[PDB]
């Protein structure tokens, strides 16, 4: 999308102690419901 | 709301940061010459890619 | 001791892991 | 006064306390449903009392 | 820009410093009572002396 490694290296790290490591999908109950990575939708579109 | 006494900025001033979209929006031009939207739009809240 | 309390199995008693006496749930934590 | 550039609040922001009031001044609504007068009308500073 | 929501002043007031000038800008008076231009005007920004 445009989110940046300024910050995606800086905040999915916060929650999940990994990304100096490889970044993986953590598991399926370190992202909780009110949490981040459950919720991260990017997306596109093609304007003219 | 209708200040009526042009004194103005009685408010405390916070340096602007240093970074572009906090020193003006006019109508801004990209390096090789096309009109880049102004801060005011929110055309730039998707990352315009040619 | 307060061996009798526990729900024994068997003849030894179920004492359990020494982290079931506190809690560190924060934000991130 | 006459500003033209568009970035706005360069002031620095002070929270807002918690109470009614400092919000908004929409047409609000007392708890049966008349609606109450908005804090930019000078009605609002006497206790009507029904 | 364009506030719609008439709660004003949400901004940190500092003081008004003692002169003439951040005070009002109305049309002021010299002392024997010919009228002084007001501080938005830049009339002001040169020593009219008679």
């Amino acid at each position: 999308c445009n989110m940046t490694k300024d910050w995606f290296l800086i905040q999915m790290l916060s929650h999940y102690n990994i990304g100096y490591q490889g970044f993986y999908v953590p598991e399926s109950y370190k992202d909780r419901m009110y949490s981040f990575f459950r919720n991260f939708q990017p997306m596109s579109r093609q304007v003219v | 709301v209708s200040f009526k006494g042009g004194v103005f900025s009685p408010y405390l001033t916070t340096r602007l940061p240093a970074w572009a979209g906090v020193r003006q929006n006019v109508m801004g031009s990209n390096v090789d010459g096309r009109p880049v939207a102004p801060a005011n739009s929110a055309t730039l809240t998707y990352a315009t890619v040619g | 001791n307060f061996a009798s309390l526990a729900p024994r199995h068997g003849s030894r008693p179920f004492m359990g892991t020494w982290n079931e006496i506190g809690t560190s749930q924060l934000n991130g934590g």
